[PDB]
């Protein structure tokens, strides 16, 4: 099972 | 090829996972054209989908809409109209569970400001 998304991943 | 009945199954599939949403986000965007219904199914998929995964479908927001601001302002556009409704009911039907990573997700979108700070109020008080 892949890493749990993260709101922040996005690049700001 | 945007198909809105491929949408719904792609959201029937999407899990939590940071591939999941990080892939049929950039699907998204690459029919940024199509933004308006993409939205509102969006919207119909959400209601629908129990309360586990209520949660993964505004992450599936927060990645489309962050990321299509490179490209134009139709998706940040077309959400503003929901977010107020999708927020407001995923905090209920949290009846017996947690809020707090709803009320961060909030504070990741002034602090980057994705949104606007009467908006992102409003977002807040939806709850």
């Amino acid at each position: 099972t892949s890493p749990s998304y993260s709101p922040t991943s996005p690049s700001y | 090829s945007f198909s809105e009945s491929a949408l719904e199954k792609k959201l029937s599939e999407l899990s939590n996972s940071q591939h999941s949403v990080q892939t049929l986000s950039l699907w998204l965007i690459h029919h940024r054209k199509h933004a308006g219904p993409i939205v509102s199914v969006w919207h119909r998929e959400l209601r629908k989908a129990k309360s586990n995964r209520k949660l993964t479908f505004l992450y599936l927001a927060n990645d489309v809409i962050q990321n299509s601001k490179r490209k134009g302002p139709e998706f940040t556009r077309e959400f503003e109209s929901v977010l107020v409704d999708a927020f407001s009911h995923v905090a209920r039907e949290a009846d017996e569970g947690c809020k707090k990573p709803l009320e961060r997700l909030l504070n990741i979108w002034q602090e980057r400001s994705v949104y606007g700070g009467e908006f992102i109020q409003q977002l807040k008080l939806s709850m």
